[PDB]
């Protein structure tokens, strides 16, 4: 079972071939001053801002306070054990994390270390944790799909390769969820997926892992975890590094979606770091470059060119334009979003999905607001029929939510006012929808038309759920080769609508919700 | 489960490689302290000095 | 070997020679007077001074006073030894029986398990509230916890949960008072010994009274006490009467430690405070605690950053509201703001999700209505929307629940109310078949056929 | 004992704090506000007869002390929710 | 001068229908303070161990609050409201 | 820490030395003004909050190995500005100047054992060239490295110990 | 050769120590090797003696303590002219397009003074733009300026891109892009619609996007100011587009707090109005030649009462507010009429009938706008029959303000309308009297010209 | 598995205990960069059985 026992050995003994004699020379330093994980080191006249200084025992500081005279660095790990007097080494490198293939399906820590248990990490070298966003005449547009696999999100509010879409909303209004299931539809789309946990606590990103475990999500997914125990030089670094492995991806010309969860809290965890390092508190005692860090962490989600990607690859990838899509989290208080970092973030992003309170305790689950909820990229990133069903949709339901404003108290309806009450009502209880159920494209096509060409208008609303499932059974057993062509191909024709029209009445006619 | 079991024998092995590191480099710290020379000494400073 | 240098309230500064200057956390020890005084080193500074924070009153010390450096941070005794006995922040006696048999002591500042250790458990633990386990059920070794203002009725509710909870729990539990009422710790000890249960609790009391640096550390040893039961492998249950006073002791000490103000003046690492405490309370593969927590809501500004930072660390939350009580319902549990984790159809079951989900539509229709009847009336509404006022009237009075703790106050008895039975009712009363009764029916009524009962005399 | 206007203490206490140039909180008391109280009020308490013994050294048995308190707090416009109240 | 004294206050059943400052002097026309020593302003009440649960009766006249809102000795009783109330 | 505060004066000083010729009386006028300041009853004189220019001219009055027409006006000048205690940190930077303006370092080198001449003198001829500076060297060789050398220079460190090897070593774990 | 030396880096902030004889003058530039690449630092403030506190324009990481710095004696100077065309440039005047070296003959120093009083013209010629809302409320002028507030998400860059695709390729003449803190996806999208288009020959574009350090945000500005400035002087007539000026008052509350400021206001730096000021004075039409530009004001929160909106309010000429509010009914271009307001929009300019057709038009919305109220709690039936009849025609004047534009197809799936002032002014006084009074409501929405509002009530 | 697991830790002691035999390299051939002559020919074996 384990004869690997003797080759250990070798494997430990050979370290001593590889191991080297010469004497290096670095540049050293003394602390201070040791205080809530923040050090102040005396010399280091070689130092340079977001190095790493390596600490005794295996720990690691990040310098970024060159002052005259002093230098303020961060301890990323257990502070407890520094003692002022302390010799401290300035090495040359700057924070790397490994990166590569063999990283999907595990649970590393902000480090890179793998926190799962399940043995040493398996990838394809180092790189940068901190790194600078691809150019303008380096990227394409975004006229991809990427399937969220909810009727809502896919429908009104479409997201593409290589798109920023925020998540915003109070909290326990579903904001995790809609991620995860998110992450969850990718298990067979071939994007990669990486779940960045900032500052949650452990049992949490356990229960998360278990949901990725029940289905097949989570081979296909990185886990990056930073629990709320750890210091803040790791929470406020964890987005960085998961960017990073991204990057890894999107650089060789494939897709990887990348969920920041609570980037409230990796603000949090910044404005305590400049708080121990003295720097001036801006507005809501924030620093100033809040959001800088914000603006170039999210830039880095882009899509390039072929031209960038054959560059990067050295001629070896040739012809694939690579993405890497960001679905950062924010929570509002009590749904102000004229505070700090919810504006900073609205206006870094491609558009924001708004989930509320009221629509959830209402029952409308996923609780997304079609009157605020944008996204900067339409149509574009939707599939044919998608774009053609839903186009209307989201405008109509807008304008149903006003007259139905208006109308509340108004006894007498004109027909046409009537018909958009009706239409609107309808079309709010179709789209609700229950968790960890992701729809493909053909099912929520063919719920949209069903919705769109007026069948729906005779179902009494109670069984319009009913009528959903029955549809959906029913067009699964008996017309399954026009749900693989829409799901392949996506396409929209006159005889694609004729089918669809037939299958409708075809189930009307015959069935029985 | 037979991921489970595979992933749990690599990690004991690992284990086993961190238990032998530690107490192989004590044992190597007595093998200089019992093995040192002065003119083992004197030809590391001699080697450094004539490289530094 | 240490000379005193400083004195600021609670804070005081001490300086050492450069080659033995103490490790952060390290417990110092001085003489006040005719007392001695214990002080915990909190940051490094240059050139040999360290600061500290004095676990007592601070009054009396002079400058240059002789510090004697202990080698080894605040140990707490553990185990056995301690169940019965109440015990203070530094682990000596309080009570006036004899000294502690014990045979371990732990520092009190420990590292949270680790991420492979931690276990998941869905077993739901049912309590004799009716709207608890309705809106907010929660699992055996999970975080409860409760949220409210100044007089809602958080002490009650967890003396209530104690109550049903210790039932069919036969393991040891710990009482952890935090910055809260002497006169409630004495009550709670002498019921105790009444009901000869005390031999199964361990209580750790640093009330109001205590100077900052009590409040601040006695959580702590609560913990260390329920994470050696648990590492032995048992099951605990633990208890923290108010974990607000945790962060407010934070936010006292805070400005003295020379750190800039954040926010609303609280401390700038008030998030990592809060977090690594929480982080230690978790169940875990060898042994599982049930947790507890009461949390102080300032101001009933829901949106303070300390409530807001606790909502995350929370499996169950459940939200009192002050308006509720001015009604005199009771628990004033806010059906609207509770949640929990295990409100999961795979879990609870189907019938008891579409209850829940139910009452909670009712009653956001009606919050919906209310601001049309505030000024209208209620005679301008739809009949179905007069309906739907008269039920969720009837949903919020049949909430109410008659306290065995409570009879002190109420003097009617307490009542316990089975899950099945509350679904039932409840259920019932969505489906109509009770809208011939009067609202005053089910109010304080423990299920729904005392709710008839009371009916047929109004 | 009948403590008037321990408003009008809280007040003092903040000017003091201000011109201490200590951070303010909530409103603009400082955050030992709350302990201001807590240890005035705290002291207010009935002991058994074993503390009176204790106090006493002997000189008085089987007597049980108290002290009752009736703090009195001032609210503007009827706002029970305020900070100090 | 730096005083031994910590802060104290005179103390004493000699002090009962005598108008004072806080410091214990007089403010009356009526003479000097007899008084049984001193004791210190700033305390630490009695622990839990030496509490005992209040069970007595403290009657103030007014109906109301002798029949709905009872006050017992030990207790701590905010009296709250607006101005002229 | 005076640190950033004594900077200034020493710059000042040491230039002004330098175009007067005066270096090593500066230096002996600067070594007696800070050895005042550790007076005790000196301390509690500069902790209290007197008029400059009298805490300034009972200053003065300590020392009369002074050059008065240079080393009153200096006294003058930090005292105009409460830096009197900075005087421990000015004669450091002082000499700090002094070294960088002769070229000249100190290097402290690090052994298991008293070297030999001849291995001393190698080490000085190669930091001589390493830094293109004149070096000094002084010896304290340590009881707890059992092998190797460490030397010291400025800041920049290079480690040859046993010691430092068998760490590196067990880093590679 | 190099002679000051770094002694701070905090930020973006870095302090060079120069000799007391040959400190570097204000807004100098300053050039460091940061390792491999070159970085530039502009001098902000001096102080003490020789010291001088300096904004890198990039990356601060790498610097150490003690690196040489050499004192480039003049201000950043960026290429100007006709070699500028077609060519997209940094805040430095670096090519980033990879075309190649720019080829410039003459180069200018970003800042400079404004205009002379006496060199300023008032020549208001009226100019369309084709949208009814605009045209009709908030008439532009050549040589104007014109500001479109609003929040984030409620349509200020595809108005600005229609405004562009309407008069700046009819416009004949050369025009300026300035990206300032622009997302890099929008401004490539932007280039490529212009090659596509086959007019970036006649544009220059200017980008800082957001990932770049604020002193790149901050002076992004001053450099396509600079290049339409030197147009201007030619004696052309250019147009200059600003991405969002909020975003550059961002970059200076960003580097403020460090540059040893105290705060004002709601965290602003106390040279808000000061800063604002100067870049826009610049932004002038000179007897020589006149400068037509269009800028996008970012709203916080949609808080017109922020002191970065409110400020610049004062600087345009015709203002155009987009509100939320009306873009939660999905009713674009969501310009609110009863906040909008031109300098134009006077009789001696527009004309008699074009003024009372705007005030006809303004005074019914603010009644609708009263009258909502009684509505929205009592009911209709409450009202009396003429505020019942103006309800509805202001109604319809409501949706009747939509318009589709041909570059929003993506998103509305629809063919964009383009509509003479003519037509606007006569289909807002057919709906002001009761030749329309019959068609619904929906019949107006997004349609276009009155001509065709029947045809969709036909079809409804 | 983890029974057959916890049986083969036990079983693997012994490489264990048996490979620590080799460090003379670890110390000895990286300290003195020559070979060098068994000093701790009686050590070596003392490490081995005490430490394992
Ligand atoms: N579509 C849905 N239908 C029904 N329940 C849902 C749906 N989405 C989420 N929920 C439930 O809502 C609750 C909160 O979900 P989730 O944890 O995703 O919220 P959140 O906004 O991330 O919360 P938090 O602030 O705690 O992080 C859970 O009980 C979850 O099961
Ligand atoms: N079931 C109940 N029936 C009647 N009254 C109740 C009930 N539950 C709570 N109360 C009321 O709650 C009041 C205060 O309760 P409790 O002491 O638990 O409050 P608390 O929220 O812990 O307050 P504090 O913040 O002051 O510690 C009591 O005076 C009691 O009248
Ligand atoms: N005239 C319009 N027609 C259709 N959609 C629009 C219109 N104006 C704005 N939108 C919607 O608003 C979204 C954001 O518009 P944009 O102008 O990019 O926002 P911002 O004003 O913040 O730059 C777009 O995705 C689009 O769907
Ligand atoms: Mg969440
Ligand atoms: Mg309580
Ligand atoms: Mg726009």
């Amino acid at each position: 079972m384990q004869l690997n026992s003797t080759e250990i050995s070798e494997l430990i003994k050979q370290r001593i071939a590889q191991f080297n004699v010469v004497s290096e020379a670095h540049n050293e330093g003394t602390i201070v001053s040791v205080s809530d994980g923040v050090i102040r080191i005396h010399g280091l006249a070689d130092a340079m801002q977001g190095e790493m200084i390596s600490l005794p025992g295996n720990r690691y500081a990040i310098a970024l306070n060159l002052e005259r005279d002093s230098v303020g660095a961060v301890v990323m790990g257990p502070y407890a054990d520094l003692a002022e007097g302390m010799k401290v080494k300035a090495t040359g490198r700057i924070l790397e994390v490994p990166v590569g293939r063999g990283l999907l399906g595990r649970v590393v820590n902000t480090l890179g270390a793998p926190i799962d248990g399940k043995g040493p990490l398996d990838h394809d070298g180092f790189s940068a944790v901190e790194a600078i966003a691809p150019g303008v005449i380096e990227r394409q547009s975004v006229d991809q799909p990427v399937q969220t696999g909810y009727k809502a999100v896919d429908s009104m509010i479409p997201i593409g390769r290589g798109q920023r879409e925020l998540i915003i909303g109070d909290r326990q209004t579903g904001k995790t969820a809609l991620a995860i299931d998110a992450i969850i539809n990718q298990r067979d789309s071939g994007i990669k997926a990486i779940y960045v946990a900032i500052g949650q606590k452990a049992s949490t990103i356990s229960n998360v892992v278990r949901k990725l475990e029940e289905h097949g999500a989570l081979a296909n997914t990185i886990v990056v975890v930073a629990t709320a125990s750890e210091s803040a030089a790791l929470q406020y670094l964890a987005p960085y590094a998961g960017a990073a492995m991204g990057e890894y991806f999107r650089d060789r010309g494939e897709d990887a979606l990348i969920i920041y969860d609570d980037l409230s809290k990796q603000a949090v965890a910044y404005r305590q770091i400049s708080l121990l390092l003295r720097r001036p508190p801006g507005r809501e005692a924030f620093p100033g470059d809040v959001f800088y860090l914000h603006s170039r962490l999210l830039e880095r989600a882009a899509r390039v060119n072929a031209e960038y990607v054959e560059a990067f690859t050295k001629g070896e990838v040739k012809g694939k334009t690579g993405s890497l899509t960001a679905l950062p989290i924010i929570e509002t208080q009590a749904g102000d979003v004229s505070a700090f970092v919810p504006t900073n973030v609205i206006s870094i992003t491609d558009g924001q999905i708004f989930l509320e309170t009221n629509l959830f305790n209402a029952g409308i689950r996923p609780a997304v607001n079609p009157g605020i909820s944008v996204s900067r990229v339409g149509g574009a990133a939707q599939t044919k029929i998608m774009k053609k069903l839903s186009g209307g949709i989201r405008t109509a339901l807008a304008q149903y939510r006003e007259l139905a404003a208006f109308s509340q108290f108004a006894s007498d309806l004109d027909d046409a006012t009537r018909k958009q009450l009706d239409h609107g009502q309808k079309v709010t209880e179709l789209l609700k929808q229950k968790q960890y159920a992701p729809m493909s494209v053909a099912q929520q096509s063919l719920v949209l038309f069903a919705a769109e060409r007026g069948y729906l208008a005779d179902v009494e609303l109670s069984k319009i759920g009913s009528f959903e499932a029955a549809l959906l059974a029913y067009v699964d057993r008996d017309h399954a080769p026009l749900m693989q062509e829409i799901n392949q191909t996506g396409g929209y024709n006159d005889e694609i609508e004729g089918k669809l029209k037939g299958i409708l009445d075809s189930f009307k006619a015959t069935q029985s919700w | 489960a037979q991921a489970e079991i595979e992933a749990e024998r690599k990690r004991a092995r690992e284990e086993l490689r961190k238990q032998v590191a530690i107490l192989a480099v004590a044992g190597a710290e007595k093998i200089i302290e019992r093995s040192v020379d002065e003119a083992a000494n004197s030809d590391i400073v001699d080697k450094l000095v004539a490289e530094l | 070997t240490g000379k005193i240098v400083q004195v600021i309230g609670a804070v005081v500064d001490v300086e050492f020679p450069q080659d033995a200057v103490p490790r952060v956390y390290d417990a110092l020890e001085v003489q006040n007077g005719n007392e001695r005084l214990v002080l915990e080193v909190q940051q490094q500074l240059g050139g040999g001074i360290v600061r500290t924070i004095a676990m007592g009153s601070s009054d009396g010390l002079r400058r240059g006073l002789d510090v004697k450096d202990l080698e080894h941070p605040i140990e707490v005794p553990v185990g056995k030894a301690t169940l019965g006995r109440i015990m203070n922040v530094l682990g000596e006696p309080v009570d006036m029986k004899g000294e502690i048999g014990e045979e371990e002591r732990w520092a009190i500042h420990r590292a949270a398990p680790s991420y492979e250790e931690l276990s998941n458990s869905q077993e739901l633990l049912e309590t004799g509230i009716k709207v608890i386990d309705l809106m907010a059920p929660f699992a055996k070794g999970g975080k409860v916890g409760l949220f409210g203002g100044a007089g809602v009725g958080k002490t009650v509710n967890m003396m209530e949960l104690i109550r049903n909870i210790a039932i069919e729990h036969s393991g040891y539990s710990v009482f952890a008072g935090v910055g809260e009422r002497t006169r409630e710790g004495n009550d709670f000890y002498h019921e105790m010994t009444d009901s000869n249960v005390i031999d199964k609790v361990s209580l750790v009391y640093g009330q109001m009274n205590e100077p900052p640096g009590n409040r601040l550390r006695v959580a702590l040893t609560g913990l260390t006490m329920a994470e050696k039961f648990r590492d032995e492998g048992r099951d605990v249950l633990l208890f923290v009467d108010n974990i607000y006073r945790y962060t407010l002791a934070g936010t006292e000490v805070s400005a003295l430690l020379g750190r800039m103000p954040s926010a609303v003046g609280y401390q700038p690492t008030l998030a990592e405070e809060m977090g690594v405490l929480q982080e230690r309370i978790t169940s875990t593969k060898t042994g599982s605690i049930t947790s507890v927590q009461a949390v102080y809501v300032p101001a009933d500004d829901l949106t303070d950053p300390s409530p807001a930072t606790t909502f995350a660390h929370l499996d169950a939350t459940v939200v009192l509201s002050r308006q509720i009580a001015s009604l005199g319902i009771y628990p004033a549990v806010d059906p609207l703001d509770s949640t929990s984790r295990q409100l999961d159809p795979l879990v609870v079951g189907q019938e008891h999700y579409d209850t829940a989900r139910g009452v909670q539509s009712i009653l956001q229709r009606y919050q919906e209505l209310k601001d049309i009847i505030a000024i209208l009336g209620m005679d301008e509404l739809s009949e179905e929307d007069k309906l739907v006022v008269a039920r969720a009237r009837k949903i919020q009075r049949f909430l109410s629940q008659p306290f065995f703790v409570a009879e002190v106050f109420t003097g009617s008895p307490g009542k316990y109310v089975s899950l099945k039975d509350t679904i039932r009712g409840f259920k019932g009363i969505m489906e109509g078949e009770y809208d011939h009764l009067p609202e005053q029916a089910f109010y304080m009524v423990g299920s729904i056929e005392e709710a008839v009962e009371k009916a047929k005399k109004l | 004992i009948i403590y008037d206007d321990l408003s009008k203490q809280a007040v003092a206490y903040r000017q003091i704090s201000l011109l201490l140039r200590r951070p303010p909180g909530r409103e603009a008391f400082p955050g030992d506000v709350f302990y201001l109280h807590s240890r005035l009020l705290e002291r207010a308490a009935r002991v058994n007869a074993e503390y009176v013994e204790a106090f006493t050294k002997g000189e008085v048995k089987g007597k049980t002390g108290s002290l009752t308190a009736l703090p009195i707090i001032e609210t503007q416009a009827g706002d029970v929710s305020a900070f100090v109240p | 001068k730096a005083t031994g004294r910590i802060l104290e206050v005179p103390v004493g059943r000699g002090l009962l229908g005598r108008v004072v400052n806080t410091l214990g002097a007089p403010i009356d026309g009526k003479g000097p303070l007899d008084h049984d020593g001193f004791s210190a302003v700033e305390a630490i009440a009695p622990g839990v161990i030496e509490r005992q649960s209040v069970d007595q009766p403290v009657q103030t006249g007014y109906k109301a609050v002798d029949s709905m809102i009872p006050i017992g000795r030990g207790q701590r009783e905010l009296i709250i409201g607006d101005r002229q109330t | 820490e005076f640190i950033t505060v004594a900077r200034p004066y020493a710059k000042a000083a040491f230039d002004f030395a330098v175009e007067h010729q005066s270096v090593e009386r500066w230096q002996d006028m600067l070594a007696f003004a800070a050895e005042v300041t550790k007076n005790e009853q000196m301390a509690e004189l500069l902790s209290g909050a007197l008029a400059p220019e009298t805490l300034a001219e009972s200053f003065i009055a300590v020392a009369g190995e002074q050059l008065d027409e240079n080393g009153q006006n200096l006294i003058r000048v930090m005292a105009e500005n409460g830096r009197l205690n900075a005087l421990p940190d000015v004669l450091e930077q002082f000499i700090h100047l002094r070294a960088v303006s002769e070229a000249t370092a100190e290097v402290d080198v690090i052994s298991a054992a008293a070297l030999s001449e001849q291995q001393l003198a190698k080490i000085s001829a190669a930091m001589e060239k390493r830094l293109s500076r004149k070096v000094k060297l002084n010896a304290k060789i340590d009881k707890s490295v059992m092998a190797g050398v460490i030397i010291r220079a400025g800041d920049m460190v290079i480690d040859g110990s046993v010691r430092g090897r068998l760490e590196r070593l067990a880093d590679v774990l």
